[PDB]
C-alpha cells in the first residue's frame, strides 16, 4: 500500500506537470503566429515592389 | 507646289518649325509617376505572378 500510494502521488504530480508542456507550446505558437503573419506581409509588398 | 513664292515658303517654314518644336517638347516633357516614359530609352517589366 505504501508503494502504491507513492506511485499514485508521483503519477498525479507528473500528470499535473505535463500540462506545462502544452501551455509552453501554445505560448510559442501564439508568438510565432506573429512571425508567420509578418513574413506573409513582407512577401506581400515584396510582390508589390518587384 | 511651284506657284508659291519665296516669302510663302518662308511663312510655311515658320509653321513647320513650330510643329517640330512642339513635337520635341511633348516628347521630352511628358512623364508618368515621375518616370519619363517617352524622353529616354529603357525597358520596364511588370511582374504578374507570385
Amino acid at each position: 500500500a505504501n508503494r502504491f500510494t507513492s506511485n499514485i502521488k508521483g503519477l498525479t504530480q507528473a500528470a499535473r506537470n505535463a500540462n506545462d508542456g502544452i501551455s509552453v507550446a501554445q505560448t510559442t505558437e501564439g508568438a510565432l503566429s506573429e512571425i508567420n503573419n509578418n513574413l506573409q506581409r513582407i512577401r506581400e509588398l515584396t510582390v508589390q515592389a518587384s | 507646289t511651284g506657284t508659291n513664292s519665296d516669302s510663302d515658303l518662308d511663312s510655311i517654314q515658320d509653321e513647320i518649325k513650330s510643329r517640330l518644336d512642339e513635337i520635341d517638347r511633348v516628347s521630352g516633357q511628358t512623364q508618368f509617376n515621375g518616370v519619363n516614359v517617352l524622353a529616354k530609352d529603357g525597358s520596364m517589366k511588370i511582374q504578374v505572378g507570385a
